[PDB]
């Protein structure tokens, strides 16, 4: 329970006390409102019945009681519940566009995806339905049994005896099915996973005959889940078996216990039938916790997923900020070295780009140089070196000064599920029309408007699966200049453009107004025609750089490049 | 839709509430006999009749809880064995349906349908009828046997019952509209979720978190649960509160004691109440936190039912070699939107046809066409001769081989993903697909070979992974081959490369290309300029630059 603990946000301690001393309230009165019959029934069937008059006033101020702590409870668990869930939710997703790029493996995009997934009704009413009624359940028969002291010490001993054995149940219900549990939900994971890829996937999938249930992956990972599910439901019934024992045995030691004082003479025969309604008091919440077991186990999943996003490892950050009005800075490597897991992919570059002016990356594919614009703009960091933005080292500038620098059109264009508009404002949203007008037509997105019927408002599927590469390609590239960055990344931005848009996007690239260090990558020479410098890189190191004039007269991997 | 739906759960449903009747009575059984107890108890009965009493009421406690366990777990079983059939179906049905179905709903909704709907039926066709027949049994039952025992103390007993009844009506009505908005929801932060793990890089690019509209939606949606949960819970609390046994048992003591208390009654016939009175407010609520499952139960049943009717992409009765040929075909995404407009095209063995023009005329929609993802609005499409509406899925994919604008890959080895098309391929054949391909030197390079696993976070490049889907249709190795911009994030060395494999593997087929490196495409047998969803000019390199039209112009801004 210190993992819920944990969530809970700092302000809200005292609703925590509050509930916590509520709930022993409402735990305490259940108990003596169940053990006030004894001496109610006592008195009702002795030769002064009137005498009930006072416990049945007892009585009723103990239900009142009840009925008031439990609506605020209630009340308070609402708030402690959905407070937790705003919480974890804004934190996960604060947290995770500063999580580092190698944590997205797919078992923590899995999480993620659950993680988030876990906002529903649910988890927001945990604490009323699960937290409330477990502890009042577990508590339940021990203040019962501690409240029959006051009437006989040797039953309330009895009585807590078998609050033993249902603590000793509770316990070992749980490792009896963890395993199961633990596959039942890796199998759900795994199914839920390759459910998405099915979705996003079915073209491949089709043309490959890899989509009937038979021959899918989805298929094999549903085989899986239902397979994992009946274990499940098979290897929880040892806890409902164990549960239902522990009652029973609890139930011989009450009973027997009461039947002996009884007989003995120290125990009433109204007492002891008063005590027959008591012991169904006490029994009840032996089958609440079987019924609350597998949530428990349900919970501690999805909290777990939960604590395992908000304990990735976020990226090193600072605070320094570039001093100039947005002007172009320049852009150097020192020493950088970068690699993916083991696999080196920079060895040792340097190079420093002039303010202002519009450098070429050209290479082999796979030889690094999308990996140099994601260490420029910072979505990854050198595993040593440096990268400067201006002289200043990117790892320490501040994450806002540190995105505001740098604004990228990425190899492979991805729009959000919405509007064509909504899309190309992601770079800027408070331009004005103007602004998004100029940014549109550069982007020659403006063919678009007028080829679509619904024209800036067509609706974007997800990705950009409801347009062609070419116009949600042109989309990205209008996203990107809209954004007023004084640094601009071009990642092969016109590979599904035909000529007339390639050769218009590159030139509206260059006649951008505003003055910006660009830094283009790209596969075609004419691409590249506005490049001041030309970096070649190949095998994660610059093997030539300078004027495209220049390498081509020298004769060297450039010309053979393009030959 | 939902009795369509459930209608194979028929014989285990009724069973199951005759079972469930059956069951309660047995549970009641044993406060009957405990009543008896009591009674004789007062009476000063011998040890041998009170100690049958007892054992036999303790036997019956456990003999109805072994039942019910036993049923649950039948029924338990038989629901999982039906959302596993369900999902089998669904699975099947939505690999025919038009691939717009996909593209209009998102992989958040058919993730939605496939998992959270079918695991919605679970109260509906597990629970729903044992706690309605429980909830009418045994209060029906009990309220009998206490009228006959007292009707004074057993109409106290409908006001708690009434009060309970109100609640769970005011409850059902006041949250049937946000039961019918949340799978809406549901979807829409599934959808938003999904979108916000996949846009990470524009995410961190643009905005970040704050500017982010998942975070808005996030809100929106926490604004949603807690406009729903706050009222629904605070009925649901109230119902607890009346139906729990202190609230029985104070309500038949305040109207008891007063009636032992002056002689109207004997206290020996409050002992009914005090032991069966207390026993039916649980099997109450039971229903009244139900009837929001049978909600979701049904409106899920209705979901999937709808996606179960929608048409599919049915296989026609009607039933040279490596001939694709396109007839008239026109064709609409969207109704009133062409973007296919009477495009008549052949495509013959031992040829190639490039497949140019302006970005977004209609290149990838005709391949996708020559797929059967989508059936072409008008025309036929017919491969070999047969129209391929008249193929089976199988049929039609060992025919035409496909290589799409975009490189999707599947989580697994690269191996599984360039023996996609042919799982049971030897590796022998996967090495050599890669190799023509230009990929097997970088997948020797990786750690695990080719094993090494294609995930999130563990991507290649551009150029890598579409060499990869390269490589799956080469060991396809289907007559017809379409190739949707492939090479366009090749460096012009591998492009050569990889185009020469191509034309060597390719030479005797039919192979349609669509390119914008109009460089790259000279030597096709055929260029088709497409523009606008239409055929504006047919012929070769030379004759298309000497009729200076559309593709002239096209080869002069690209030079
Ligand atoms: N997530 C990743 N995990 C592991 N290796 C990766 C990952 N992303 C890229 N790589 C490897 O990094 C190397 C360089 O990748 P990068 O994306 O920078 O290439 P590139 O030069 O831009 O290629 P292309 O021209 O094909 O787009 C490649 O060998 C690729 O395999
Ligand atoms: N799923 C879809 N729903 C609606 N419209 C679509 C869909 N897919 C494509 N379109 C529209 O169809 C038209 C042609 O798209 P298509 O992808 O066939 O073009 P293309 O010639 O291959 O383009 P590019 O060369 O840029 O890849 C475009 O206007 C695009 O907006
Ligand atoms: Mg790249
Ligand atoms: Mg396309
Ligand atoms: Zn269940």
């Amino acid at each position: 329970i210190r993992t819920l603990l944990r969530l809970v946000p700092a302000e809200k301690r005292g609703a925590v006390a509050g509930y916590a001393v509520l709930t022993l309230l409402s735990v305490l009165l259940r108990a003596v409102g169940a053990v006030l019959l004894i001496p109610l029934l006592a008195a009702l069937f002795s030769d002064t019945p009137s005498d009930a008059w006072l416990w049945l006033g007892w009585l009723t101020a103990v239900t009142l009681a009840g009925w008031v702590t439990d609506t605020n409870t209630a009340r308070l668990g609402f708030d402690l519940g959905f407070a937790v869930l705003s919480r974890t939710q804004h934190d996960m997703a604060d947290r995770l566009p500063n999580v580092a790029m190698s944590w997205f493996t797919p078992d923590n995009t899995a999480t993620a995806r659950q993680a988030i997934a876990a906002t529903g009704p649910e988890l927001a009413g945990l604490v009323v339905n699960l937290l409330t009624p477990l502890i009042g359940a577990a508590l339940l028969p021990a203040a019962i049994g501690v409240a029959l002291l006051f009437v006989s010490v040797p039953l309330g001993l009895a009585a807590l005896a078998g609050v033993a054995v249902l603590f000793g149940a509770l316990a070992l219900s749980g490792r009896l099915s963890r395993a199961a549990d633990k596959v039942a939900g890796e199998t759900n994971s795994a199914f839920t996973e390759r459910i998405i890829e099915f979705a996003r996937t079915q073209q491949a999938l089709r043309a490959a005959r890899r989509v009937e249930p038979a021959r899918s992956q989805v298929g094999s990972a549903l085989a899986a889940q239902h397979g994992a599910g009946l274990r499940l439901l098979t290897m929880q019934i040892p806890g409902q078996v164990l549960f239902s024992l522990a009652g029973q045995v609890a139930l011989i030691g009450f009973a027997g216990m009461a039947v002996w004082l009884t007989v003995r003479g120290q125990l009433g025969v109204p007492e002891a039938i008063a005590l027959i309604v008591v012991l169904v008091r006490y029994l009840e919440p032996f089958a609440a916790i079987a019924d609350l077991a597998p949530a428990l186990e349900t919970t501690r999943a999805t909290l777990n997923r939960i604590q395992a996003v908000l304990d990735a490892p976020t990226l090193p950050a600072g605070r320094r900020r570039l001093d100039r009005t947005g002007a172009a800075p320049s852009i150097e490597f020192d020493d950088v070295r970068f690699s993916y897991g083991d696999e080196v992919v920079l060895d040792g570059v340097s190079f420093t780009l002039r303010p202002g002016n519009t450098t070429a990356i050209v290479g082999p594919s796979g030889s690094g140089k999308t990996t140099i614009l994601s260490l420029i703009a910072g979505l990854q960091q050198p595993a040593s070196g440096r990268v400067l933005l201006d002289g200043v080292d990117v790892t320490t500038l501040d994450p806002e000064a540190r995105r505001a620098a740098v604004s990228v059109v990425f190899q492979h264009p991805y729009l959000f599920d919405g509007t064509l508009r909504d899309n190309v404002l992601v770079g800027d949203p408070e331009a004005d029309p103007d602004d998004v007008t100029a940014a549109m037509r550069l982007a020659r997105v403006d063919e678009l408007l007028d080829r679509l019927p619904d024209g800036d408002a067509t609706v974007v599927g997800e990705g950009g699966t409801a347009l062609s590469g070419g116009e949600r390609q042109r989309v990205s590239i209008a996203r990107a200049l809209l954004k007023p960055a004084p640094v601009l990344l071009v990642d092969q931005a016109t590979s599904a453009l035909d000529n007339a848009n390639e050769a218009a996007v590159v030139d509206a690239l260059t006649a951008d107004p505003r003055p910006r260090t660009r830094v283009i990558v790209a596969h075609r020479l004419a691409s590249i025609r506005h490049a001041d410098r030309v970096l070649f890189v190949e095998a994660g190191r610059v093997v030539e750089d300078g004027a495209i004039d220049e390498l081509l007269a020298a004769g060297g991997r450039f010309a053979q490049f393009w030959a | 839709a939902g009795s369509r739906l459930l209608a194979p759960l028929k014989k285990p449903l009724i069973v199951s509430g005759v079972l469930q009747a059956l069951i309660t009575l047995i549970e009641l059984a044993p406060f009957v006999l405990l009543v008896e107890l009591a009674r004789l108890l007062l009476g000063g009965a011998e040890a041998e009749r009170l100690w049958t009493l007892g054992l036999t009421a303790v036997s019956l406690i456990g003999l109805g809880a072994v039942l019910a366990a036993a049923m649950t777990l039948w029924l338990h079983r038989v629901d999982a064995r039906f959302a596993h059939e369900l999902r089998g179906r669904l699975l099947t049905k939505l690999s025919r349906l038009p691939l717009g179905w996909f593209t209009r709903r998102g992989s958040a909704s058919t993730k939605q349908l496939v998992q959270d709907d079918t695991l919605a039926l679970h109260y509906l066709i597990t629970h729903a009828i044992p706690d309605a027949v429980a909830a009418v049994v045994a209060p029906v039952a009990v309220l009998v046997y206490l009228f006959v025992a007292d009707w004074r103390v057993a109409l106290v007993l409908f006001i708690p019952v009434l009060v309970y009844l109100v609640l769970m009506s005011v409850m059902t009505i006041q949250s049937g509209s946000k039961i019918a908005q949340a799978p809406r929801w549901a979807e829409r932060m599934g959808g938003e979720a999904g979108a916000f793990l996949e846009g990470q890089p524009v995410i961190r690019i643009f905005g970040g978190a704050a500017a982010s509209r998942f975070r808005r939606r996030l809100d929106d949606y926490i604004d949603f649960l807690v406009s729903w949960q706050r009222p629904f819970v605070g009925k649901k609390t109230l119902m607890d509160l009346v139906t729990r046994p202190a609230t029985f048992l104070w309500i038949i003591l305040v109207a008891g004691v007063p009636l032992v208390v002056t002689g109207r009654m004997d206290p020996v016939n409050l002992l009914p109440f005090l032991l069966l009175g207390t026993t039916f407010g649980a099997r109450l609520l039971g229903i009244g936190y139900g009837l929001s499952g049978i909600q979701t139960g049904m409106l899920a049943a209705r979901r999937i039912q709808t996606v179960l009717d929608e048409p599919e992409l049915v296989v026609r009765d009607r039933t040279r070699p490596g001939t694709v040929e396109l007839d008239r075909v026109s064709f609409e995404y969207r109704p009133g939107v062409p973007v296919i407009r009477d495009v008549t095209l052949t495509l013959r063995p031992g040829t190639v046809t490039a497949l140019v023009g302006p970005s977004g005329s209609g290149k990838s929609t005709l391949a996708a066409l020559v797929a059967r993802f989508h059936d072409v609005t008008q025309g036929a499409i017919r491969v070999d001769g047969r129209d391929i509406r008249t193929l089976t899925a199988d049929e039609l994919y060992r025919r035409v081989g496909f290589v799409l604008q975009d490189a999707q890959l599947v989580h697994g080895s690269v191996a599984e993903n360039i023996a996609l098309a042919e799982p049971d391929a030897g590796l022998e054949r996967i090495r050599t697909a890669a190799r023509d391909a230009q990929i097997h030197d970088r997948i020797t390079r990786m750690p695990d070979g080719y094993d090494s696993v294609l995930g999130a976070g563990s991507a290649l490049s551009g150029g890598e992974r579409q060499r990869v889907t390269i490589a799956r249709a080469i060991l396809a190795d289907t007559p017809v081959l379409v190739l949707d911009q492939a090479t366009a994030f090749a460096d012009p060395e591998s492009e050569y490369l990889v185009q020469q494999a191509i034309n060597r593997l390719t030479r005797d087929r039919t192979v349609l290309v669509i390119a914008h490196r109009l460089h790259t495409i000279t030597h096709a047998d055929q260029i088709v300029v497409l523009d606008d969803g239409r055929i504006v000019e047919v012929g070769t390199h030379d004759e298309l630059l000497a009729a200076g039209g559309r593709y002239r112009g096209l080869w002069d801004s690209g030079r």
